């Protein structure tokens, strides 16, 4: 979607492998703010939104 | 209220201990007041801060 | 320490960076002192084929 109508998808009830996001070189910017990128496989979350 | 002088000292010491324990719940501007949450969420360059 | 990398990977030659050549090719410590030097070498380290 466009940025004025940005699409929000709920992520819930899943096990997430973020290591395929870290190890992929396709992303020009992969920058996390309140959490380390390599600790994402060790934590549990709710209210995940893309 | 006959024994208020001793009870005042006991209450002051217990209140000072309770305040010192309560001060651990404050984050003092950090992201969390729990050290384990910071050590499990962040890399050491920003977890150091 | 001399090497040749890409143009977008020059941000990863730094302390406290997350990145690819930082993890598996060349890592700088968090207490690193010194200078990193980078200049474009498209005229020397590139071929048309």
């Amino acid at each position: 979607a466009s940025v004025y109508a940005w699409n929000r998808k709920r992520i819930s009830n899943c096990v997430a492998d973020y290591s395929v996001l870290y190890n992929s070189a396709s992303f020009s910017t992969f920058k996390c703010y309140g959490v380390s990128p390599t600790k994402l496989n060790d934590l549990c979350f709710t209210n995940v939104y893309a | 209220s006959a024994l208020g002088k001793l009870q005042d000292v006991v209450n002051q010491n217990a209140q000072a201990l309770n305040t010192l324990v309560k001060q651990l719940s404050s984050n003092f501007g950090a992201i969390s007041s729990v050290l384990n949450d910071i050590l499990s969420r962040l890399d050491p360059p920003e977890a150091e801060v | 320490d001399s090497f040749v990398i890409r143009g977008d990977e020059v941000r990863q030659i730094a302390p406290g960076q997350t990145g690819k050549i930082a993890d598996y090719n060349y890592k700088l410590p968090d207490d690193f002192t010194g200078c990193v030097i980078a200049w474009n070498s498209n005229n020397l380290d590139s071929k048309v084929g």
